[PDB]
């Protein structure tokens, strides 16, 4: 299973961002609760802000001018069309800008999760370039969980990782 | 080849919802939310709990003056807006005009309390004929009639004594009072109806100083009648009195309307049926929900409404990119 | 022997074009695009294919009533907007007024069909003089004259019989009809012109019921005359009839205007000349393009125009940051 | 010969983003077609969206009120000046905000192209800090194209690089 | 280990909070408010020009010269007009003033204002000039009348026809006011003007007006069933105004030299004047014009920030703080 | 910042962004004057632009319509309320949007500053995962300046750093 650089996971059905592991105990998916919940809060606030910050009051819109008051009727027409153009232009552009902001917001969160993992593993693992890391050592389910939270023990596996790193690079 | 691996990825599902960004078009996302209101219920509802005043095929003028083709038992004591039709079939049946019509319609668009009362009974004119003022222009059951709320006074015993009558508003509310003047066709018709060749109508209140003179001239037939009747109105504040003086061509008041106004509205032109519903935003094609900030239904709304835009969709991306 | 290298870089050219950002002013870029319309052709053009009605030295009121000093052509049966000057030279040779002038100007700003026709020829007045209704304030070729689309009726044989006339609009289109009343200066002038001391004018349609009475009083001299002539207009719908009644001071209609109206426009005050061009947005200083969403040329625009802004520059950076 | 850290390349004129190979066979420039075209289609949409989303209708602006209609004329002035202030304020800030985004959009594309190559080469080359990588092995013009078109074969040179990595002191 | 170098950023004790699109109440090191929220609570000069403050008089009562009005015109120029809630001194004799709203709009900002005498009472030798007096317009409990206008009455049971002219030789526009009196009945009409049927003709280069009294029964206002309708015109320089009447004429005595260079509006406020200057005035007080938005009052005069329905507009200028 | 630095230096009072060092000669803070000045100038421009770009002209708002001009007064009421809503909505959302970008702007600057130091040091120092680097050699105050100045001399210490690496792992 590839990672974020390739596309989304249909197997991730419990969160927005998360992990997929593959060891000798099998594979599986695990979502990052904190970054998923905070992202959901931010998008929820953004949508609510766009809706709740609009001020509306009572207005009675009609046509109460006779055939010898056409100049005033034209003034009403110019005002109504002017407000139509202002709201139409602002609403279309605002949605386009905020949609771009939201999709860029998702990309940053995924990269931050990737960079947190890459810092822990250091040279104990190899970056495949698809969003995945191949471990230069055996990483069981408890080891995988230590990467998902921030408790990965680099010096524990460094000796094993070093031996297997040289074999791969020498062509063995 | 593959060893133990850990991967970073994100949610994808089967959704086909599409949003647009400033740089990309037709981007599929897992979840999206539209902020544009596009649906109406196709009914005329109450506005904030108050029923509208729906004049079926009558106009405000015909309804007020009591056109016999209008239901006179119309008993809506309070309303939030008035629904006329595009071309009401029952305007002033006798040709003429209502003075300051548009301002009167705006004044009556929303009314807190509205009651018709009898202020000058037909027994108040002992020296004039009160039952001979009927016309074929205002038929009822096929035969001639007249506006129900005003009296068309006629000479009695070939005499029209000068009228001097005053009404003091002893009620606790403002009174909407209507009266009119009849422009006759020629001298012979003027003498047949009122016996006085030179006539006048003077109306006086604390703030009203009116003097009306008939314009006797040749005119073309409208509704089969060459004469005209011009109607006027005033708001008589409590404890103030209205004073009438005339020696002919006087269309006297009979019924007035106790009126209490506590806000302004507009007249809606629509043929949609009443629906026994309620709404905070009413449009000529139906009621709409006012939760979303934008709508594209109709510009002639009443109430608290989303801003009207010329747009088909305003959908926000609230999920992740799908692929 | 030296180590081979691969490098990552971006485009730079010799562009000096600059844009502004929210945080940086005066930023040089490789390419940029303006979104502000800042030019105008300096001519008066057709609007959506329809040539405007250009009144050179005449106001609308003088053009309608037929001021003899207004060199007329009456070649335009349709127009999109009316071009007047700020101070038209010839408006009303005999001093007076045209009632509801501003509303009438709004009505005539855009006309789909316009054609002057004769509705009441001077033969219709056998008992009134039709050749003496003439003033030195309205000269033509050194001879006293009058408005050419109305007739100033005068007494004949020291008599002004009561006029009771009627005209039915048997045409298929609305009819613009104008008439007026003459305000005399004293009793002697009143009986000289009309022989009737107390006079009136009765005008009636299905929608109009008008009675006018002269205001004989002392006024200041305007254009050499102390009298006044107030003019009125109405739109006679097809198959409707207008009724006139008068015993003096009547400025009767002679010509009316067959008029068809679909759209609405306004009146433009500009001295710039016509240029045999076409545009979708016209300003008093010239026509502008409507491609861009904004412009800063003029606020008094007619047509489908960009939004007017108080800005001199709106450049969108499209290229990369540059160091020339 | 500089990289992105120093500045732009006047030599590269066939694209927005690209490479500059320098092996024993000579020097030259290359342009990444994909990221340039993807970025070009981006700003083109942004320019069009700012322009095409504007809604315009026929309007007739004039002064049609007499000397005793000054209150109504004042209402027209307040309306026209109000829309002048709204459009002027929004148009200028929109340009300022979108120009900032467009320039930042270019920085992200450059960094992503550098990071793509960095992942491909891994320790087969050396990061020089100016935006260029120096190879630990002989990389010919076909070897350069594998980096550019994404088909760089790391194990082909893995042992050659490791001997040069170790022996360099 | 040893020899470390670290990357960090500024933090301070600031508790200032701003709101963002995705998060609420984000504490930052420094902030900036762009919303004007305060007013000084006084009427000030507008761009260096003092307002015209009618204390207890309306414009009509001030112009026509209500005998109770203290029409101080110590200010020959003003930038706007301040009216209070209930002006006691209004049209004391019941009636109206034609085009009053347009007249008040015209007088809102006046560059030059001077009251001058154009027709002295000596100009009416055959009419009574001192009996034009009414209890609806008291002076000290004693019946009186408007001071700038004269109510002419018959003398020796005769009201000879009036034919007077005034020519504007003042090089400035003149605001002239006059009126017509509507009597109550036929006997009252003859007891005042001796002529049962009367008229007023007013003529300028642009005005052709004829007025006729409307005898009718009306309700008592300020103790009187009679009415007076007042009218005004602006007389241009070198132009003349011509009056002709045979009764019911409220003849002008004083006029006003007028120079108008700009427009303003009438402000309704009870606050006091405070000898200050401002570029933006509100009925509750002046505000500064530096900020782009404010929330004080919608009825502003001057160059003002955009009025918004917001209580807080704070821009984040510093770093996030924790 | 980006899940990287816990952040918050009360000791740093002379700049927005910068460094902290610790060696044999001692420890101390040093603000990066370059990034701070560009950020201060940039942010100052944003606040001014949001304020300066507003166009204001003279207007007089009153209630100048009598009881028989209610249709005109309602027209003025609709115009005032429409502009009230446009400005209130635009101002509220602009502040929310720009406050988001300003805070993201600060994070972007600190991340770039960390990357420039990492770009210099490479294998001569060890990333500790909290925004700090641990040198594999002796870096005196003169050496620390070169890192802050962006002109760190990698070849000077590469041989000594490599020896210290293998003396650990
Ligand atoms: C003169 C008078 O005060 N009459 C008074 C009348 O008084 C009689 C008294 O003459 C008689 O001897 O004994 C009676 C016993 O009951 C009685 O006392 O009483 C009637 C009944 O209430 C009063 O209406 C009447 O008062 C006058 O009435 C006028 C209308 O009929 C008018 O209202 C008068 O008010 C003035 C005013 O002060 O405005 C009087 C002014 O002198 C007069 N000014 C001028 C220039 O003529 C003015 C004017 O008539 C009207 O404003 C015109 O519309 O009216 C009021 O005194
Ligand atoms: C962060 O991740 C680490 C690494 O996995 C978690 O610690 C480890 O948790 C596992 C699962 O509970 C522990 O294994 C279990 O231990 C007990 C004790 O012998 C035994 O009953 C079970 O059979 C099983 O082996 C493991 O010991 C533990 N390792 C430690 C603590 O060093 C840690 O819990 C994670 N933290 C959070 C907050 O999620
Ligand atoms: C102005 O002239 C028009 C055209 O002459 C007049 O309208 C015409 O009026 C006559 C009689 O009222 C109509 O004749 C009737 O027509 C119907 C068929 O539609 C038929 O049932 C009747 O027996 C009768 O003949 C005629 O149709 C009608 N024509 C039009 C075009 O409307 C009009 O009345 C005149 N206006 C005035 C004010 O006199
Ligand atoms: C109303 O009063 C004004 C202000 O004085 C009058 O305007 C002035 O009228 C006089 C004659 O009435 C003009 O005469 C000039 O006099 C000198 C001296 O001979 C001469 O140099 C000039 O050629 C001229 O004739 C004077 O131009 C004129 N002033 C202005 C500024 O127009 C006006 O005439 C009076 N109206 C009436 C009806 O009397
Ligand atoms: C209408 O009638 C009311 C009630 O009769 C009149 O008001 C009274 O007026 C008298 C003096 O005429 C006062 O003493 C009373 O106190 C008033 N009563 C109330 C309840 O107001 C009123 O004047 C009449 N209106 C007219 C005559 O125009
Ligand atoms: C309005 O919203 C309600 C739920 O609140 C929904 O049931 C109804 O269908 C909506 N009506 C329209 C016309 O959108
Ligand atoms: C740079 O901005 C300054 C601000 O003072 C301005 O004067 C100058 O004209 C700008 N640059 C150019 C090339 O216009
Ligand atoms: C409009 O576009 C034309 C054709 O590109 C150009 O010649 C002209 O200068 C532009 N501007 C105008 C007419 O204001
Ligand atoms: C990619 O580059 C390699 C190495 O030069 C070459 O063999 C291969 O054909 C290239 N592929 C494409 C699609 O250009
Ligand atoms: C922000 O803080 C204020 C007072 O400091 C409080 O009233 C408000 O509710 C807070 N906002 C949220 C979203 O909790
Ligand atoms: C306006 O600014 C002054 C100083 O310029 C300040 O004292 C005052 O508090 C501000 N606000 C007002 C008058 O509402």
């Amino acid at each position: 299973i590839a990672g974020f650089i390739e596309g989304g996971w249909q197997g991730m059905v419990d969160g927005w961002y998360g992990y997929h592991h593959s060891n000798e105990q099998g594979s599986g998916y695990a979502a990052d609760k904190e970054s998923t919940q905070k992202a959901i809060d931010g998008v929820t606030n953004k949508v609510n802000s766009i809706i709740d910050k609009m001020n509306t009051q009572f207005e009675a819109v009609g046509r109460e001018f006779n055939n010898l008051e056409r100049r005033i009727e034209n003034l009403n027409k110019k005002m109504e069309d002017g407000f139509l153009d202002v709201w139409t232009y602002n609403a279309e552009l605002l949605v386009l800008m905020e949609n771009e902001r939201t999709l860029d917001f998702h990309d940053s969160n995924v990269k931050n999760l990737y960079d947190k993992v890459r810092l822990q593993l250091r040279d104990n693992a190899k970056e495949l370039g698809n969003g995945c890391f191949e471990f230069y050592h055996k990483c069981d389910n408890e080891c995988m969980e230590s990467v998902r939270n921030g408790t990965y023990d680099y010096p524990q596996y460094s000796e094993e990782a070093r031996l297997k790193r040289e074999e791969i690079s020498s062509g063995r | 080849d593959p060893g133990d691996q850990i991967c970073i990825g994100y949610h994808a599902n089967n959704s086909t919802e599409q949003v647009d960004t400033i740089m990309e078009k037709n981007v599929t996302v897992t979840h999206a939310q539209d902020i544009l209101e596009k649906t109406h219920n196709g009914k005329l509802c109450d506005l904030n709990g108050v029923k509208p005043l729906i004049l079926k095929d009558c106009s405000v003028a015909g309804w007020l003056l009591g056109n016999p083709m209008c239901d006179e038992f119309i008993r809506v004591p309070e309303w939030s807006y008035i629904v006329e039709r595009a071309n009401p079939a029952n305007d002033l049946c006798y040709p003429g005009s209502l003075n300051d019509y548009e301002e009167l319609k705006h004044l009556l668009s929303r009314i807190n309390h509205f009651e018709k009362i009898l202020i000058i009974p037909k027994s108040s004119w002992p020296n004039h004929e009160t039952s001979l003022g009927v016309s074929a222009a205002c038929p009822y059951q096929g035969t001639p009639s007249f506006f129900r709320n005003v009296v068309w006074l006629i000479k009695k015993n070939d005499a029209y004594p000068t009228i001097k009558i005053s009404y003091n508003n002893t009620n606790r509310e403002d009174l909407l009072i209507l009266w009119g003047i009849h422009h006759s066709n020629n001298a012979e018709e003027q003498t047949n109806l009122y016996k006085n060749p030179t006539t006048y109508i003077s109306v006086g209140t604390s703030t009203l100083n009116q003097r009306l003179v008939p314009k006797i001239a040749t005119r073309s037939q409208v509704n089969g009648l060459r004469g005209r009747m011009d109607f006027f109105w005033t708001i008589l504040k409590p404890n103030d009195a209205i004073h009438f003086e005339s020696n002919g061509n006087f269309i006297a008041p009979e019924y007035a309307y106790k009126i209490v106004k506590k806000g302004d509205s507009t007249i809606m032109k629509s043929g949609v049926e009443y629906g026994h519903c309620n709404t905070k935003c009413q449009t000529p094609v139906g009621a709409i929900n006012s939760s979303m900030p934008f709508h594209n239904i109709h510009p002639l709304t009443i109430g608290e409404c989303p801003k009207y835009v010329k747009s088909n969709k305003l959908v926000l991306a609230t999920g992740l990119r799908n692929s």
